[PDB]
């Protein structure tokens, strides 16, 4: 069955094939070769996870608590929050009676977390919130880990699946399990950026986390008409346990004695990325369909993430569409018949001299993520404009600083679907049965420099 | 007190034999005395090696692309 | 404190691996300055023709920047409304062809002044986007070029129960060019004042852009303007955009006035070969490529109906319940085996099709195709990498051939006789197409560009 | 409408101390100018693998010699042609019986796959290592390709009833391919110097498992598993199989080969170690502590609990065996959670890692120190290194001078109740279940190439 | 010549290596012993059935017979090539002998009825020999230099 | 190759008992070639230079 021409000798023809182009692309005394890998020594170290101690307050829904960074280590390069969700048990004595279902809000994590801040002594270094978390997880998500992430932060087709009352066919109870959320910080962004706790003494490091009330975490959805009303303690069995079991873990690493001694007593300069959120602007599309928002930023902005968010019902969150979700067949939430991002076009202006014309929404939706990001969002909304070649790269890229820039504004032109969904009149299970309201949020990511010297931290650029 | 398992016979079949240098064909191709066996137990398994074949292929190719146009013009077409 | 126990363990192997005064360390990232620049999208001036389906129009790229580093085309789809007066009558549905974009584009060329620089077409687009598509952006890609279960889903006539109409939404297609492949490769517009870089795009007629299927017998007939409501508009709305970046004055002054050499990747398409499996089971195709080829993509396309495109399966897709489009059970790649011959000696034997389908993409590509067909062979370790790698210069090579042995299912599909909605209700015709991806060198000097080797 | 390209000048004009610190400078590297350097001239091509003893057969070990006379070996895979399955009406289960290929047909029937230099075993892996590595380091985009190459293509794993029933489909006999993960196949930088090794005979030994266990014979109603027999299916159980081994070789330039000839080279390689499996009975106690014994500088640990109730079913790390579901498809029972509830590591009675939750190992560790996250229950991993997939060394602790260490696992009430029987029909745990703890360790080693041979200096 | 791969069985293949420690190789032949065949009265055709060996028993059951040189297919042949070569290059005088070696003895190719019929003849089990046409066997002047080639496994 | 009337009538069946074509007959054309080649012996190894 062997073939006469087949064999290793057939590669002699390819080896003999050689011309001026071949000797220009390949060859040379100093030309590097594959099949040989150079080996160089690296540092000697080790790592292990440690519980982070609690200092201020106690974990409770609707309250704020602080967690201190443990000492006795050398570098900290990780941080995550674990939380034990309570158990939900709907009752037939609720106000809606039979026509009423309860479920967890979409994206349980990124929710009940806001104003998460890192503080050295008494200064804030950076602070994020739900919109920034959603934008980051939609634009810089490595594939393959998406399933694990959607399993660790909720939306596992169990928390978000509506469950009817105990007197109906669906008697399923929402499970009480634990969920983990990594905290995106400048030290967690890259391995090369870590806090030198060994040379940062007497300067307490705190992480402040504020949770949300339990009322704004459960969506009490009407089975028939798709109307949302706030939840109450008497509606469900057991009650609403304000206190919750939430822990903060982080990874610390130890280095060699000679390396620690060498790095002790030296000035350190680090390049970090922070975020600035413009105040929310309430939009009324009934009056006008064009909205101008002025931005006041300070440092070299990397990208602007913007999206208009449905704010009709405070219970339901992370709904940047134009129509609120409604209950569907099979005790599963279904996307309404019509739902598009309310923004139809956007533009930028620097005291006239419009830099970016009235371009289409699909541009920011697809083209910019396709070219200057590591992923493309799978949900409607989340528009982005990046001044840099790569958003996710820690190394600085093309950017402009708004400190030397004059007043800058962003103009948004809405859509006929948005203006018709703003008013009510929708039939049952249409999502827009009640009048709808929207809000616009703008977030910018900028660069900054942190200097560590003489056991103190600060911003030399100021 | 120490041991390695690389080899013990040095340079009789020299490792660099596939390059262009002096040859050693006078020993491993003929038995030294009558009754001596043949010396191919592990050396077999490396066929068509040595740079001679590659150099011959390069020499044969050289200019086939430019020389294939004429070829049989001086032999067939009157 | 338990980490000290691990840190204490330090053997000869650990001394060889880690440690040392010159050993690099983590947690300390070295920082180096980068260039100062900015970027912004721009329009593209139109120099000849008008955007119309089935016509060819040319666009001059906007110079007067510093580095053009991108290119894409945006188009506005028309509105489709099926009437009750169609030829198929009640038993008739109209839907956009699979992969609406990557179609209606052939001979898409980038030319300098009046000399062609490179070109591509639908086969190259499909092969590249099926072999070098990183995940995460796959949803965005197959959402921005159609394939959104709306354009491609069948729709009955207006009088039937299905009153759905095909939406008119804009679509975008990135144009794969040598400057768009990598950031490090950009056109030196500041260095090229004399050259007039232009881009030519030829569209396709709406007759073959729309699939007119029969609900019962699963047959395809060409569409006509009178069959649909409002007719068809020859003119279409489309623009071309690209990204232009500006550099600092000192850097551009220092870089101006010098000679530079760049490496680029071109496309070479061998002429298609009509295949009749009813007569012979083997098809040979001669390859006449010149430059140092890096990869070869060969595939067999069913060409029974001009409306359906990008179908590399022996059986055409048919209708399906719920107003969907589905492939029948007998839907597999027609190629059974392939081999290559280099001037009377076979470099590759008659090795199986599954090799080219899976093993080669697994080792020498960034992705594996999710559809049937798409057979490839790469001479380089990484196809997606722009840095030169393993390749063969076909210029010094004599005639080379590729032999494909077909399959019994392809043979039986070539004959009709199938029942309703079987796909092969009519005799099937196939065409073998081979595309080659190679390297080249472009020299920039004296405010002009050319090929020093050519 | 807009100012066009002129809008970039007002942006370029913005420049302050921060921009001087980040951008600018007389030595800043600019983009849009990619420096080009030459690379070595080479070529590559596939090749057969020569057969040296007998023919491949199920349940037997066969060896294949590595084809020498090249210059480097950096790729090897195995092609196997699956047989044809045709269930009959004479089976014991009769109407209430279905036959289907086991989950992960590949990674199964390939155990103790070993690479040996001369007559010294250099590497050896098996099903647990293959499954863990594939689940933890599967690059996305190739997932569909892998689940089409190695089986589980919704055709082998779909149950087919007998001939008399509505479902009379036959399992297609399509060839499958399995790459062999070896030290030379890990990266192109590490390639076997075939031309430099004239005094060694490299062999690969593959042990194919018996065909009887490769087929799952499932009761339609009660969800019970019984071994298959030759009388169940038509034709019979063919012990012999038609399989080959393919390899990829490369050729380099004469100047390079002569320059690198006759020199001593040190290489860093990766291989696995497998601790013996331990049968676990959660009825008596829910806490199990197992000693760990490994030799070299370990880098990664994968610990799992495998349901070993039936030999036919493989790669079942859940606590409940899968059962036949509606639509002639395998359906995962609702009550199926990984038996591991908590785990910890102990160093000579000094707890290095506390009694963390199972979700930690399941999600947090892969999220931070891996390129992928498992999509199935089980697959618990702890890595001492920042990046598991990186061939370059990272954080690792050697067990050579480390004293005795232990791993403690605490099970779950679901596992406790699944160990006992009492399950109803189509519940998976109708019969009592059995569990086996398995641990795999991945470490580093050094291989020296000198005098046309190979050896381990560190050992 | 010692075999190195597989075992001799119908439908499978085996590889036999050329013996080493020699000086020249100039011949090759393969010997095989035929089994015993005896028709049974309970066959499918009953009484209306006969069994016989196919014409030219040898040159059959030997297909894709190949010679390889340590990495490459040196050459190969099969039934059609063997038949054509033996019909077009037969030295008369040896024709009867070669036919006898390959079969065609009127004892294996003559059909035999079942044991219940008048013809109770059973096909005998006599070993047969087939030469292997190779380039080193075509002529005496062409021989394999085993002593000169120590880097190949033929 | 041009066929023959005997071949085209034997392809169809209908032959009586012991005629040899009771069932329909099918045929396959086989073509083989005998050629030349050159082998080279050098450096304790052999191969095909021209290939």
């Amino acid at each position: 069955t062997c073939t006469t021409g087949a064999g290793v000798t057939s590669g002699f023809i390819d080896l003999a094939t050689y011309d001026n182009l071949d000797r220009a692309l390949y060859g040379g005394k100093d030309a590097t070769t594959y099949f040989i890998k150079e080996h160089y020594p690296v540092g000697w170290f080790t790592k292990l996870p440690t519980m982070a101690t609690r200092v201020s307050g106690n974990p409770a829904f609707g309250q704020e608590f602080s967690v201190g960074v443990p000492r006795s280590g050398d570098y900290v390069l990780n941080a995550w929050l674990t939380l034990k969700t309570p158990e939900i048990k709907l009752l037939e004595t609720n106000r809606l009676g039979a026509n009423g279902t309860v479920r967890w809000t979409k994206n349980l994590m990124h929710n009940a977390v806001e104003h998460a801040s890192l503080t050295f002594n008494d200064i804030c270094a950076q602070q994020f919130n739900t919109a920034y978390l959603d934008a980051w997880t939609q634009f810089n998500m490595c594939e393959g880990k998406r399933i694990g992430y959607d399993n660790m932060i909720g939306n596992t087709s169990d928390m978000t699946n509506p469950t009817p009352a105990q007197g109906q066919d669906g008697a399923r109870t929402l499970p009480s399990k634990n969920l983990v959320l990594p905290l995106p910080f400048f030290f967690s962004r890259d391995c090369g950026l870590a806090l030198p706790t060994v040379v940062l003494p007497y300067n307490e490091i705190r992480i402040n986390i504020k949770l949300r009330s339990l009322q704004e975490l459960l969506v009490f959805q009407n089975k028939d008409t798709g109307n949302v009303i706030p939840i109450s303690a008497t509606d469900i069995a057991g009650g609403l346990a304000d206190t919750v079991e939430a822990y903060v873990y982080m990874t610390v690493g130890l280095v060699s004695n000679v390396e620690r001694c060498a790095m002790a007593g030296t000035v350190r300069d680090m390049v970090v990325e922070q975020m600035q959120a413009a105040p929310t602007h309430i939009v009324n599309p009934q009056n006008t369909n064009n909205v101008h928002v002025d931005m006041r930023f300070s440092h070299a902005v990397k990208a602007l993430f913007f999206m208009v968010q449905n704010v009709t019902y405070k219970s339901v969150g992370s709904n940047y569409t134009c129509v609120t979700p409604v209950n569907g067949p099979g005790n599963t939430v279904m996307e309404p018949a019509m739902s598009v991002d309310p923004i139809k076009s956007a533009s930028l202006t620097y005291e006239n001299t419009t830099r970016l014309a009235n371009m289409g929404v699909e541009y920011y939706s697809l083209v910019q993520p396709w070219y200057f990001s590591a992923s493309i969002p799978v949900y409607t909304g989340y528009h982005m404009y990046s001044y840099a070649l790569n958003v996710g790269s820690v190394h600085p890229s093309g950017s402009t600083n708004y400190g030397r820039l004059t007043n800058a504004s962003i103009t948004v032109t809405m859509s006929p679907e948005s203006v018709v969904a703003a008013a009510g009149g929708g039939n049952n299970n249409s999502g827009y049965n009640e009048p709808q309201r929207f809000a616009l949020v703008v977030i910018a990511v900028n660069h900054n420099v942190i200097r560590i010297m003489n056991g103190s931290m600060g911003f030399p650029i100021l | 007190h120490v041991r390695d398992s690389h080899h013990v016979i040095y340079k009789r079949p020299p490792v660099n034999e596939y390059c262009a240098e002096t040859r050693e064909d006078n020993s491993l191709y003929v038995p030294e005395y009558c009754g001596q066996n043949w010396k191919n137990g592990v050396l077999s398994g490396m066929g068509t090696h040595h740079d001679a074949y590659r150099n011959l292929a390069v020499n044969m190719m050289t200019l086939r692309r430019e020389s294939a146009v004429s070829a049989g013009w001086a032999h067939s077409y009157l």
